[PDB]
C-alpha cells in the first residue's frame, strides 16, 4: 500500500467506483462497503483519476464532482466524506 | 357436490407454497421471483 510500490506496480488509472445502495445492502454490508471504498481511495495517487457513482434503480453521483477528478488529498477527502453519507434504499438496477 | 373441494385444497397448497418461497428484502428491495409472485396472488384471489 505504499505510494512507491503502487506507482511501480502499475500504470495510472481512470477509476470509477460503482456503489450499490439498493435496499438489500442495508446493514453490515453497507458499513463494510463504506470502509472498503475509503480504503480503495487510499490506494490512489495524483496521477490517477477517480469518481464515485451510486445506483439504486437510478444512477447518480455521490458528491459535487460529476466527472473524473485528479484524486489528490482534497478530492479524495471530499469523496470519502460523500461516501460516508450514503444510505440503502430502493431496488437494484445494474444496467443503469 | 363434484370434487370441487380437492381442487380448492390443491389451490390453497399452491398458495402456501408461493407464500413460503417469497423472499423478504430490506428497505423496499425486490427480485424477479418476488415480482412474479405479486402477480400470481391475483390468480388465487379471483378463484377465492
Ligand atoms: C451528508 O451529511 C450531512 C451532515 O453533515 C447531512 O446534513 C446531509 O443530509 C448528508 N447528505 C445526504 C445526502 O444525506
Ligand atoms: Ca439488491
Amino acid at each position: 500500500r505504499r505510494p512507491w510500490y503502487i506507482q511501480g506496480a502499475a500504470s495510472p488509472k481512470d477509476m470509477l467506483i460503482l456503489v450499490d445502495v439498493s435496499g438489500s445492502v442495508s446493514g453490515l454490508t453497507l458499513k463494510l462497503i463504506r470502509t472498503s471504498v475509503s480504503e480503495m481511495l487510499e490506494t490512489l495517487s495524483d496521477d490517477d483519476f477517480v469518481n464515485v457513482a451510486s445506483f439504486n434503480s437510478n444512477a447518480q453521483d455521490v458528491s459535487c464532482f460529476q466527472h473524473l477528478v485528479q484524486a489528490n488529498v482534497r478530492n479524495k477527502k471530499v469523496l470519502k466524506d460523500a461516501v460516508n453519507n450514503i444510505t440503502a434504499k430502493g431496488i437494484t438496477d445494474y444496467k443503469k | 357436490w363434484k370434487p370441487f373441494e380437492t381442487i380448492i385444497l390443491l389451490t390453497i397448497f399452491a398458495n402456501c407454497v408461493a407464500l413460503a418461497v417469497y423472499l423478504p428484502m430490506p428497505e423496499d428491495d425486490n427480485n424477479s421471483l418476488n415480482l412474479g409472485l405479486e402477480k400470481l396472488e391475483y390468480f388465487f384471489l379471483t378463484v377465492f
